[PDB]
């Protein structure tokens, strides 16, 4: 579980941290990724790319 | 797009010939898992075409 850092607050993604690395290039043009809100993967969410502030590498 | 030849009893051969879905190599392929096709995989899939 990959933990990011959010303007609001915390939330989580399957994704590594080179994918999100990925993502967070200008080159790219795709701007959401799927994760959950909690550890638990009980409430599914769709995170924005442009939301991020950084990744607990 | 659709052919398949070894469609008759047993597993003999049809009428049909095989068509694109199934001279592909199993190898080449990626698979979505029901989502949506994205920016990203026409890259893998041109890597997947030029190493070999």
């Amino acid at each position: 579980m990959t933990k990011l850092r959010l303007i609001t607050g915390t939330v989580y993604t399957e994704m590594s941290a080179a994918e999100v690395r990925s993502y967070l290039q200008r080159g790219s043009k795709a701007g959401t990724i799927n994760g959950y809100e909690d550890e638990a993967k009980t409430v599914p969410i769709l995170i924005s790319v442009e939301s991020i502030e950084y990744i607990y590498l | 797009f659709w052919g398949d030849s070894k469609l008759a009893p047993g597993g003999q051969e049809g009428l049909q010939f095989d068509g694109i879905n199934k001279m592909i190599d199993p190898e080449n392929t990626i698979d979505l898992k029901g989502n949506y096709l994205e920016e990203k995989h026409i890259n893998w899939g041109s890597q997947l075409i030029l190493q070999n």
